[PDB]
Formats: C-alpha cells, structure tokens, sequence
C-alpha cells in the first residue's frame, strides 16, 4: 500500500575487514576485502592490485577467514553473515565461468541468547580441525570441520567466563587449544582451556592462568617455532609461555590504544601494529636464543613506521606492500620501504581507493549543467573529513564555441608538413562542404586545390603515402600531400552515386547502388583491384586495417550485418539485427577491451559482437537502447586507450571495465555528429557537433561516477548551499589538546586555521556560568568553527569560530519575511560535562557578503537548537522538546509568535506546505499543522514505538519514510480518509525493508537530468539517502500495477538467480529487529530487479511464463521476454 | 503463611482474563509489594481459587475513583499468603510481588461479586545499546570496561565518567549526533544521574539499596520518588526503560519547592535558592521557620558562623540550623543548613 522502489546508485565502499592467502589458485596471493556486503577479490602484483571478480551476498560481512584442511589445493574461504548465516565459499574457474560454489552452508543462531556486546568473533584452528564463534556471551560455539558437514552443525559450549574480550587459536599443540582474556572483578586475566570434541566439552589448558594490566585489549597468537602468546594493552606488550614471560613497557604506545594488529613473516619474527588515531607500529621479535635448537625470544623491542590512514585492518602483501584499510579514511597502499628514512618516516603512499563513508549530511546542488543536480556529502571524519562532489557521467571542457546551419559531418584536415599536428576542420552541410583551415581559432571557409565546393561530402581524411584523399557523393578525389594539388581522381564506372563510403590510411571503398568497390591507393594514383556485388543494398560499411582483414557492410533490404574479406569477395559469416531497421553505422575497436565489433540499429538500439585478428565472427546478443535515434559512432585518440563515442540522443561513451559492457551517459543534451579533434592550440579536444551548433574540447575521463575530493583534515557535520551568493556553508570540529599555561594547541595544520579571513566569535551575550572542573592537561577539547567555501573553487573563504564550550548543531540558509537577503542561521548549544541536558543555547544569523561574514541578528534560548527549517520566511527552531515559530522583523531581530509544547525530544524536523513531522531517537514520530488563521500549531496524529530511528524524511503529504535499528527502514502512512477521529489520528505501518546499512541523511532531488524530456512517468520521486559506509541510495514511489507486476518478478527471480552461500532473498530483506523479525512489505529491492538483464535470455524464458507487462486491455499474459525488459530499463534510467 | 514457590511469567501480547479484586484501588507498579487483607467470605473464595489455579489476581488502578473505570493496570502473583480465623471472620493476608503491566481491553461484572476482565499482557520491550548500530569492528574490545572503580573518596567521579562517556560513545562521530546527546540514552548514565540525585534526598548507600538491572532499578525508584497517581499512571504508560527513565528524570527536575518531611503543607524553600557556599544543604533563604534557643557558636561547623536551632513553624520540629555571620563584615549574612533528611520535596504548585 506503500509501493515504494529503493535502489542502490553506489556501491559501499567502507572497508571492514581484509584478508589474504591462496584463494583464486594454487600459487596467486589474493587478497578478499569486505566491502561490506561486497566481497572483492585481488591478485597481488609488483605494480598493484589487478581486480578478478566482483560478488554481492545477501548479507553483512562480520567474519572472513581463509584456511586449508587437508587434501584440498587452494584455500577455502568461511564467512559469516551478520545475520548467522555461515558459508564455506571456494573459488572455481572453468575458462571463462568464474563461479563461487558454496561446499556448506547453514544457520548457526540460537533461539535465546543476548548478543555479546563485544561482538562476533570467528577464529579457526591453526590445523583446521574446528572453527570457533563467540556469538552470544558465556557461550562457545564450535563448528566441527568434516567432509560430511554439509549443514554446518554446531554444538554449544559452556563457558564460566562471561566477559570475553578476544579469544584465539595457540599453535604448536596436540589438541586445539584456546587462549582468551577475560573481566572479573578481581582484574583481567589470561586463561587457557584444552578443547576435545569427543568430549564436547573443554579440558585444562596447557599453561595455567596469569595476570595482565587492568586494559589489556587483545590477544595476539605466536606461530611456531616460538608458540605461546602476545597480549598488548593500552601500556605494556606482555609474552606468555607458560614458565617463559616476557614484558615490555614502551614510551611509544602510550598516545593511543593499539586496535588492529597482523603478522608479516611466516614464522612470527615481525609483526604489525596500527593504533587508532592512524600511526603504524612494528613489533619485532628477537630469535637469538637457540638454547637447544628451539627457539625462544631475548627482547620485545618496538618500533614506529610513522603515520598512515586511520587504521581499521591492516594485511600484507609481498615485497614490503601493506594494505591500510580504514572504516572511515582512505584505503592506502603504502611501501616498507624502511631502508630509507627520508624524514623520520617509514611508510611512503602509492594508491588511495575513494571512500565516501562516513556521510554525515549531504545537498543537492545545480552546478555546471543547470539541469540536473549534484550530491556534497560531508564524507571522513577525525583527520580525513572532507567534502565529496559527485555527478553522473563524463563531462567534456569545451575550448571554442562556432555556429553553423545543422552541421551534418566534419572530419579533421591537415594541409601542412606532418607533424600530428591538424590545422584545418573539414565540415559537411546537407549538400555544401566548407573546408575551414584554421591554424588558430579562425572561422573562414577556403576551399582546398583539390577539395569540391559543393558535393555533399561523405568522407574526408588524410591518406597516406603522400596523399590527402577527399570522397564527396559524385567521385572520390585524390589530393597531394605536399604538391597540395588533385593528382587522381576515379570515378564510379557507372558514372552513378556512391551512397557509403569508407577511408583509411591506405585502402578506399563506396557502395555503388547494390554493388561494392574497392580501391587501392597508390603513390599519387589509386588502382581497383577488387569488385563485388552483393545480394542487397548496402545501407553502411566500415574497414578499420595497411590490410584489412576483414571488413563489414550492413544489408539495408534484409537488416543483417555481414562481414566479408576486405581485398575479396570472400564472405566470413552473417547474423540478423532483429530485422526491426537497416543498421545506420557499425565499427569495431579495442574500445570493450578486446577487438570486438559494434553494430547500431536505426530504432538506436546498439547490438554488441566480438571479432577476432584474423577472422573471427560471433553474436553476442544484446540489444542496450543506447538512445532513440540513429547513432554514430566513432573512436578519439583521447581517451584512456581508444574508447568508442556512440553519439546519439543521449550520447554514451561505451565503455567495457575488463568484460562487462556498460554505457556512460555523457552530460550532453544532444549530439548528431563528433570527431576527435588533435589541433596545436587544443591538443586532444573532440569536435562535437550538435544539430545547433560545433565545439571543440576534451574529455574528463571514462568512469561512471566522478567523485571529487577537498581535504580538510577535520570532521564536518551539517552543509548547505546558498544560491545568491554562489557558495557553501559547513560546519566543523578540531580537536585541540589543553594548553600548559592555559589554552589549546592545534594538533595538525587543517583547513580551519589556514582560511582566508578567519575571524572568532565575541558575542558575549551568555556568559559567567560554572565551571568547577577546571581541564586538567593533557585533556581534548572541541572547538567549531563556520567555513563559507566557494562553489567553483572549492577553497575556505571564511573560518568563523565559535566561543568556547558551545556546540553548534543546526544550520540552515534562507531568507526570512520581507528581507531579500539570504542569511546563515546557525542554532549552536552550549554545553559543559558537569551538566547532562544542555539549558543554555544561541540562534544567531550571519550573513555572508563582500567576503566578510558579520552577524546580523542575535537570539537566546533557554535550550539547545536541535533542529531549524523555514516556513513562507518564518523560521522554526526546535528548543529542547518544544517547537518555537519565529518571525523575522523589519528591524532584523527575531521574534517568537507561537509556541506548541511536546513530551518528546523535538529532535528531527521535516516538512513541507503546512504539515510539520517532529521525532526523536526512540522513533516517536508525531505530526503537526499549522493553521494561519489561528496562528497556533495542532496536533494531526501520532505514532510512538520504541526502537533507534536514524533517520526521517517526508515523501508526500501522506507517506512518511525513515531508517530506523537494526539498518531497516519503514514508511508511515496516515489514513487521512478515516471515518472517526482516532482512526485518522494514528499513523499506520505499511512499508518494511531491512537495506542493511546505517542511514544518515535523507535529501530530496536526484542526480540525473531531469532538465526535460518527462515522457510521463513510472517512478514519482526521488529521495537520495546516504549511510555511515558510503553508498548512496535511491527511494522513489510507484504506482500499484506496477508495484504487483515487479513484486510477482521478484518472486519468480528467487527460484532462478543462485545467490553465494544460497541465503534466501526473504530472509536476507526480513525486517530484522533483536526482538522480532517479520517479512518485509511494500518495497522493490532495486538490485535484485536490475538483475534480470545480467542473467542469459533462457532463465529470463522461464522468468516471463506468467501474466502481465501489457496494459489493461488483453494484458499479453506471455509478455514475450522482452516486454519485460523494457520495464527494467526505465527503471534503470532514474539513478 | 503458605509459601509459594512457583513463578507466573505470561507470554507477551497474549491475552488472559482474569478477575479484579475489588477491594484494590491504587497503582501498584511492577516490583512493590502490595500487601492486603479481604474480610468478605466471596473475596476469600476468590482468593483461595486462584491461589489453587495460578495465584494470579489483576490490580487495575481506575484513572478515575468515583468512576472506577481502569484503561491500564498491573498483574501481581501471590507469593506468601496466611488464612487466620481471627474472631470467627475468614481473614487472609498475603504478601503479592508484581509480575507485569497489562491493559485492560474491556471490564465486566460477574455475577458472583469480582469484576472479570480480558486484559492483554503489555511487554517489556529493552533495547541495544545505541552505539551498537553503528560500532566499529576494530573497536569492540574496547567496550569492556576497567572494573567499575566507584569509592566516596573518588567524590565528584568526574574523571572515570568522562573517560566513560568518551570511548563508549566513540563511534558517535560517524553518526550526525554528538556523544553528549547519546549520553541522555544511555541506561547506565541515566542511571547513575537518578542515584546521584537521589542521595541528595537521602543518605542511603547507592551500592546495595537500589537494583542493577534497567528495568528493576527503573520500577523501584518510580515506586520510591513522592509523586502524584496520574503521574504514577503516566509512568506506567511508558513501556521502554530508557524512556521510563527519561521521564523520571523530567519529573525529577521540576521538585524545585521542598517541604517539612511529616508535615506536607509547609514549603520550607526552593531549589533555585540553594547558596551552595561551602551533610546539610545549604539554603541563602528559608520561610515557614522559626529560630530556636541562642547563637551557641561553640563547636561551630563552619567558622565566622554562629549556628542557632530552627524548626518547622507548623510542627516545632526540627529542620536545620541558622548559620548566623560572627562578624560585622562577614558574607553570607545567614546560611540556613536545612538537614537533608527533613524534606519531602515536592511540585511548584
Ligand atoms: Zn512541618
């Protein structure tokens, strides 16, 4: 009742956990990432990491492990879902069928038991005997490893110990041995237990208990030859083994808590160590000690690598390569290069993937094309905080603008010595040809010796051997290179039109009526050594070579695509394009990453083959709907190696990752015709034309999503645009350490510091108040701050801070009442530690004009400002738990009008029109109206439920979407049609999902052009939503036929798409909650939908057998498969 | 007295009738014993029945009296009860322990006397920690805690809370929120806030006088704060214990008038005018209070200030002393260290 589609428009890119081993193969070092639900797996290389295969799995990645029981090759792979659902995955290629087959899979949670607070911890035994899983607390899992396990039976172990913290697997014992430390109230200890299966119970360990600091953290297994254990704390590392104790108190580690560890030599001489705030130690163990041939330690000594990304699992490859990952950073791979020592640091950065998470808060902003929007997510946190601009599509950089009437045809000239340097654009009218040589921007036409006036012409290029060859409708014509002067010239033999035509470097060929030609160019002179007919006309041709091997003519009468031996007759293969038009062009080019051949439909249709080098024919079949006309399509030198421009209604660059095949949409209203464009004055620009007028430029590269990155080295919280004067407003927060002689010293140089005009606030209006406690040294301090950057630049123009001990929390820019200015209005709340509820708070209005931001207006609340919007030029603020409406005066002071008192934390405001939505953490949703006649806000309906909401936003005046625990989301619907009062005063629950990561942020708009060209109207909406890992979603209404026919498709798709693991999809999208879990209603999952057009035409055959893709007359309950296909690109198109 | 042995624990949302006693007319909070005693030979019966079948009788507090009509109440089990013929009248008394709140969906008169309702069984719904949505798996570990250090000596404990509230909370920077704000949901600040705030009514020990767990400490201090019967209906309301705390806490902060302690009626002073100048609270003001005896300074606790008795106006009982100034250009002028156990407090109104 809800009919809601949610789509993913961005993969999460918050890493949470990395490891490595022998997966792919027997002898590759691969390397698995989480990413989070998406596992991507790598081959480690002396130059990098060169991606194999993407998989998404229906589930949150919470332990990954590699390990090798005995007899298999290459080593397995145990995952376990957050929702319990464990897997062993392994690897299996066949040529081309890279497969993830599921060798076990199986549930392993417990019907009561409360979730441990310290989490899920997976560990497996050094010999692969058993795998172990802490899920619940005081409760030892253990998975039994057997060639017959297929349903991953576990048997529960009692544990006397209830606080776990880390547990791990010892090497070097008979029977498989824990070791973990635990909380008592005595302290913190170190036991030891002997597990036995036959028993199904533990035994006494090898080495009794000990004690350890009052913070040891983790518990880190030593490998043969030594054995025994490591645990480090927040002060000291501390070796146990057994009668053997080694202790160590470095002064390094005590900054921060050591978090993520790893080991880098086989035997355990050296090992990792990251600490929180993003330093990378090493601990390095001393073997000296060969008493008796084994092996035992002397000396724990540390050292320190220097800094890197905030760490969150570090794993290392071959040759001194680690990968970095970070929860909320940057991904790096840095070098060990420690021999060098340029600066006192070890590490040295080579990559750095993009992580969009964390996203705080986001906008939508009209930048560059004024039609469609762009997405600034306050992205990173700590030292990584930055902003993130992203758009859709390539965007080219136009170097010259020039009109002419409806170009239909241009190709570059060159009239000087060769120098790959083109001083001369060809163009092509209807019936005229233009030569318009142009050493710099000149727009005159002069003709050419050799070049016709008027002609029609349909080829122009540069032949070679001394040659410059210009093919018009009535004959080709032959021009010198340096004589600069027609030299040959060979008519038809019929004296007839050529209607396609072909040039190359040294090969020429035009259809003439049903018949082809081809003509050989000679020094100065051309010779035919090659005639042929073919059965019907031949509506387009194209050889791309010296020799040719093949080359490919469409039939026009029998819209069949052929391909034929270029200096013969000697036809190769044939196929039929559907029959639906004759082709309009076709080419081939390495563009797709292999040699393949491209063929284009006039309904604009695009069928994909791949050819060989010597002579190779294949299908491919594949109709993508590049545009809605007929497309040409030509490659440019300037691009990542050639790629392919199928310039059409809505020109794509066709781009293939390595494999796959996937169009980016350019961010162009139209294209007819381009070319590249190699000028002296503009290197690598491309010469697109359009039915309007031409310009030149060159491209910003060949992904799909672009995303820009402005450091500035400390964490944002809230953003907004302000139109009028063309800027942004964001918040921020630098941690300061407490000053000796009393102050605060900033830790790093940020962007805070380094503005332009930086000013700091003196409004003293709420002073004196208490502060017993004075900061003691050593203590960390916020301090906000109020940056105003440039659109277009992106650069700290202003850096207002904020006095000491208040906490800015809101922010908002608009114009209240009759003012035309547009001002910041920023709701700050003071705060100290003392206190819980914060009673003192600010609502102050800058404004930002001539490049200095002066207040405006002052206000003071009895209260912290939660939340602010704008009302018709009124302002709301929400103090506390009440809602306040204020008035802008005509003298620039705020005002209050009307008041409306609530029971709950005013704490999220959402609106539209008059209807105001009020929430808070505990999902309280509440509802108000405000009448103006009355002046006063009421009550419309409530609906309280406890659980942890994230996040609220409003999709229509009736529908009430927002995340809530547990990473769900739900859609509250009031029943304004109700018959009595009490039933229209309740929202009701209709919509359910569980998306699986953390909402933060909810926005209107979308990132597509939407400029115009709304030929109705499947989807109703857009609402862009970002979360803590990074992607950024895409919730968007529909209509009730629609809803039912994708609902009975996702369905049908669920008996057909195997999943990894073989976790059902319901299960997966259960509404989850710790206390109850139900189906989810009323959403589309957009992923699983968009996944009919990766599955081959026969599954998508048994996929359609019932009953609907046609309107309401007859239905068409066959569908035809293709029917359905349709469906699925429009809905494609919305993100 | 039969002791009974048996626990009653209905599953949730289920709906059970079951008959009310009469007699029974007040909001019994989950967790505070209700002792009765039924002289009606019909309420005997109806006792020794459901002793024999479950044990189990509904409490449902009418929002109104003279109506008598209940939209919420609370299920109690019989733990120890005694049957004692005293003066040839069936007496029994029994000593019931709350078990869960219930809402009453419609009440009917039987014909026997009782009232049989069909109420279904509210649940006790807790929540996870608000940080575990979006904790880190690097940072688990971290969570568990030192020991929890806790001695007067510590005083303030300013220190081990901070610390506290700064890595449980540490997550809160990739969320749109900061960790003060989380601070407010937090079962065991909340916690401490009520215990913390509560010593300053009384002096009992904090360690062993008030329970561990959410749900039990949030049901006793409800029953033990002075309070109002709708507010105690309002309370019951609430069905989650963060919120149930949250509301205490709101309720708590508007006691800004005390009160004689066995008196009610007179107000001794306000919260707003508590002159912490240097136990006894300290009040710059005091009304309602009449001086005692003499200013005998001798032994006086606070140098320069020369104490004198002071009672309640309406009782003589003492209340606290009068700190009266031993010089001429001594501030304050007089300090009223009204004693903390002396005082109700109570609404403004
Ligand atoms: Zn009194």
């Amino acid at each position: 009742m809800s009919y809601n589609y949610v789509v993913t428009a961005q993969k999460p890119t918050a890493v949470n956990g990395c490891v490595t081993g022998h997966f792919t193969s027997a002898e590759d070092l691969n390397l698995l990432i989480a990413k989070n639900t998406r596992l991507e797996i790598y081959v480690v290389t002396a130059e990098g990491l060169r991606p194999v295969k993407e998989v998404g799995m229906y589930g949150k990645i919470a332990v990954m492990e590699l390990f090798r029981p005995k007899g298999e090759s290459k080593d397995l792979l145990f995952i376990l879902t957050a929702k319990y659902n464990a897997c062993i995955l392994e690897y299996k290629q066949s040529g081309e069928s890279i497969d993830i087959i599921t060798r076990a899979h199986g549930n392993v949670q417990d019907r009561i038991g409360r979730p441990s607070e310290t989490g899920i911890i997976g560990i497996i035994d050094p010999e692969c005997r058993m795998i172990g899983l802490r899920l619940y607390d005081g409760l030892f899992k253990v998975i039994p490893l057997d060639r017959d396990n297929k349903e991953l039976k576990a048997f529960n172990i009692r544990l006397e110990e209830l606080h776990v913290i880390d547990v791990k697997f010892l090497y070097g014992c008979q029977a498989p041995t824990i070791c973990f430390v635990y909380q008592d109230p005595q302290g913190r200890h170190v036991k030891t237990y002997e597990v036995s299966l036959r028993e199904k119970e533990f035994n006494k360990g090898p080495w009794k208990q000990e004690n350890v600091e009052a913070e040891a953290s983790m518990v880190i297994a030593v490998p043969e030859p030594f054995g025994g254990a490591i645990i480090i704390g927040q002060e000291s590392i501390t070796y146990h083994n057994g009668d053997k104790y080694l202790a160590i108190a470095p002064p390094i580690i005590k900054q921060s808590t050591i978090v993520c560890h790893n080991r880098v030599d086989p035997n355990g001489s050296r090992y990792l160590l990251g600490d929180m705030e993003g330093r990378l130690f090493m601990l390095l163990l001393e073997k000296e000690e060969q008493m008796d041939g084994t092996v035992t330690l002397k000396d724990l000594r540390v050292e320190l690598l220097g800094e890197t990304s905030i760490a969150e699992c570090l794993t290392y490859l071959d040759n001194g390569v680690v990968f970095v990952g970070s929860r909320l950073g940057d991904s790096q791979l840095v070098k060990l290069n420690v021999d060098s020592n340029e600066q006192g640091s070890y590490v040295v950065a080579m990559e750095t993937f993009t992580n969009l998470g964390p996203i705080v808060d986001m906008c939508v902003v009209d930048l560059e094309r004024q039609g469609q929007g762009q997405l600034v997510t306050c992205s990173g946190a700590f030292k990584e905080g930055s902003l993130r601009i992203i758009r859709n599509g390539i965007g080219i950089h136009e170097h010259a603008s020039i009109d002419l009437p409806g170009i239909k045809g241009l190709w570059p000239l060159r009239s000087d010595p060769n120098r790959e340097t083109d001083d001369t654009l060809v163009l092509s009218f209807v019936g005229q040809t233009r030569v318009l040589m142009l050493n710099g921007e000149e727009v005159e036409e002069t003709e050419l010796m050799g070049f016709v006036d008027d002609q029609q012409t349909f080829f122009c290029g540069n032949v070679a051997h001394q040659q410059l060859i210009q093919i018009t409708s009535a004959s080709v014509r032959l021009v010198s290179q340096e004589p600069k002067a027609l030299v040959s010239e060979w008519k038809e033999p019929q004296a007839k039109n050529i209607s396609v035509a072909s040039c190359n470097s040294s090969q020429v060929v035009v259809a003439v009526g049903r018949a082809l030609y081809y003509l050989q160019i000679h020094p100065q002179e051309l010779r035919q050594i090659s005639h042929t007919e073919m059965e019907h006309e031949v509506a387009c041709l194209d050889i791309t070579p010296g020799l040719s091997p093949l080359c490919a003519i469409g039939l026009w009468t029998d819209i069949s695509a052929r391909i034929l031996k270029l200096p013969s007759f000697e036809l190769l293969h044939k196929e039929m394009l559907g029959g639906e038009i004759i082709p309009r062009s076709i080419l081939m080019t390495t563009f797709e990453s292999s040699h393949y051949l491209l063929c284009a439909l006039g309904d604009g249709a695009l069928f994909y083959f791949g050819l060989n080098i010597e002579t190779g024919l294949l299908s491919d079949r594949k109709k993508v709907t590049l545009g809605t006309q007929p497309t040409v399509l030509r490659t440019f030198r300037s691009l990542s190696t050639t790629n392919v421009f199928a310039c059409s209604d809505r020109p794509t660059v066709i781009y293939s990752s390595n494999h796959k095949l996937v169009f980016s949409n350019v961010n162009l209203k139209e294209v007819n015709y381009m070319c590249p464009l190699n000028s002296d004055g503009y290197p690598d620009s491309l010469a697109l034309a359009n039915n309007s007028t031409l310009t030149i430029g060159t491209i910003d590269e060949i992904q799909k999503l672009h995303i820009r990155t402005v450091p500035l080295y400390e964490s944002p919280r809230k953003i907004c645009y302000q139109e009028v004067s063309q800027c942004f407003g964001v918040l921020s927060s630098r941690i300061e350490v407490q000053d000796t002689s009393g102050g605060t010293t900033a830790l790093r140089p940020s962007a805070s510091t380094q503005a332009l005009s930086s000013s700091v606030s003196s409004s003293k209006l709420f002073s004196s108040s208490t502060a017993p406690h004075e900061t003691s040294f050593g203590e960390e301090v916020e301090v906000h701050n109020l940056l105003i950057i440039d659109q277009h630049t992106f650069e700290v123009l202003h850096a207002h801070q904020f006095l000491q001990n208040e906490y800015a929390l809101s922010l908002v820019s608009c114009k209240l009442g009759k003012d035309p200015n547009t001002y910041f209005i920023v709701g700050t709340a003071m705060v100290y530690p003392e206190e819980a509820e914060p009673k003192q708070g600010r609502i102050v209005v800058f404004q930002y004009s001539d490049g200095k931001l002066q207040t405006v207006a002052e206000k003071e609340v009895k209260g912290a400002v939660y939340s602010m919007v704008e009302f018709n030029g009124k302002l709301l603020a929400s103090i506390n738990s009440t809602v306040r409406l204020y008035e802008w005066t005509t003298e620039k002071e705020l005002r209050t009008e009307c008041n409306h008192y609530n029971n709950i934390m005013a704490l999220y405001l959402k609106t539209k029109g008059d209807f105001i939505l009020v929430g808070d953490l505990m999902r309280s949703v509440l509802l108000l109206a405000y009448k103006p006649m009355e002046g006063n806000f009421e009550e419309i309906a409530r609906d309280f439920n406890p659980n942890w909401m994230s996040a609220v936003e409003i999709l229509d005046d009736d529908n009430f979407l927002g995340a809530e625990n547990a990473f769900n989301l739900f859609v509250c619907q009031k029943d304004s049609a109700a018959t009595t009062d009490e039933e229209r005063q309740h929202l009701q629950e209709v919509g359910l999902f569980h998306l699986g990561e953390f909402v933060n942020v909810f926005c209107h708009g979308s990132l597509v052009m939407q400029n115009l060209g709304e030929t109705s109207t499947p989807t109703q909406g857009s609402v862009l939503f970002g979360t803590v890992n990074g992607m950024i979603g895409l919730v968007t209404s529909l209509s009730e036929s629609w809803y039912n026919l994708l609902l009975d498709m996702q369905n049908r798709l669920n008996k057909v798409i195997k999943s990894v693991g073989k976790i059902e999809h319901s299960f997966w999208r259960s509404f989850h909650t710790e206390r109850k879990t139900e189906p989810a209603t009323g959403f589309i999952d957009g992923d699983l939908i968009e996944s009919f057009l990766d599955i081959s035409r026969p599954k998508m055959q048994e996929v359609v057998a019932n009953l609907q893709y046609d309107d309401g007359s007859g239905m068409k309950r066959e569908a035809t498969a293709d029917d359905l296909i349709k469906v699925v690109e429009e809905l494609t198109r919305i993100h | 007295m039969e002791e009974f042995h048996g626990r009653t624990l209905h599953d949730d949302d289920s709906c059970q009738v079951i008959p009310v006693l009469p007699q029974v007319m007040m909001i019994l909070i989950p967790g505070q014993t209700l002792p009765l005693q039924l002289f009606h030979p019909q309420e005997v019966s109806m006792v020794r029945n459901l002793i024999q079948k479950d044990r189990t009788f509904a409490v449902l507090a009418y929002s109104n009296v003279q109506e008598r009509e209940a939209q919420f109440g609370t299920t109690a089990e019989i733990y120890a009860y005694r049957e004692e013929q005293d003066f040839g009248i069936e007496i029994v008394k029994v000593k019931a322990i709350g078990r869960q709140r219930f809402k009453v969906l419609e009440l009917r008169t039987q014909s026997d006397g009782i009232q049989q309702a069909k109420v279904q069984i509210l649940p006790e719904c807790v929540l996870p920690s608000t940080m575990s949505a979006v904790q880190l798996e690097s940072l688990n570990k971290c969570q568990i805690f030192p020991s929890k250090p806790v001695s007067r000596e510590d005083q303030c404990s300013y220190k081990w809370w901070q610390k506290y509230q700064k890595r449980k909370f540490h997550c809160a920077n990739l969320t749109s929120w900061p960790r003060w704000l989380y601070s407010l949901y937090d079962a065991e600040t909340l916690m401490d806030r009520i215990k913390k705030q509560l010593r300053e009514w009384d002096e009992n020990l904090k360690d062993d006088s008030l329970p561990s767990n959410p749900i039990d400490f949030s049901y006793r201090v409800a029953a033990c704060l002075p309070i109002d019967d709708v507010l105690r209906i309002q309370l019951l309301k609430i069905g989650s214990a963060i919120q149930r705390l949250r509301c205490e806490l709101d309720i708590m902060n508007k006691c800004t008038s005390l009160c004689c302690k066995q008196c009610q009626e007179t107000e001794i002073t306000t919260k707003n005018e508590i002159f912490s100048l240097s136990e006894t609270l300290t009040v710059y003001k005091a009304c309602n209070l009449n001086l005692i005896g003499r200013p005998s300074t001798e032994h006086s606790w606070f140098p320069g200030y020369a104490w004198t008795v002071a009672q309640c106006k309406i009782c003589a009982s003492h209340i606290g002393w009068k700190f009266t100034a031993t010089k001429k250009d001594m501030s304050p002028q007089k300090f009223w260290g009204l004693t903390r156990s002396a005082l109700l407090p109570t609404i403004p109104d």
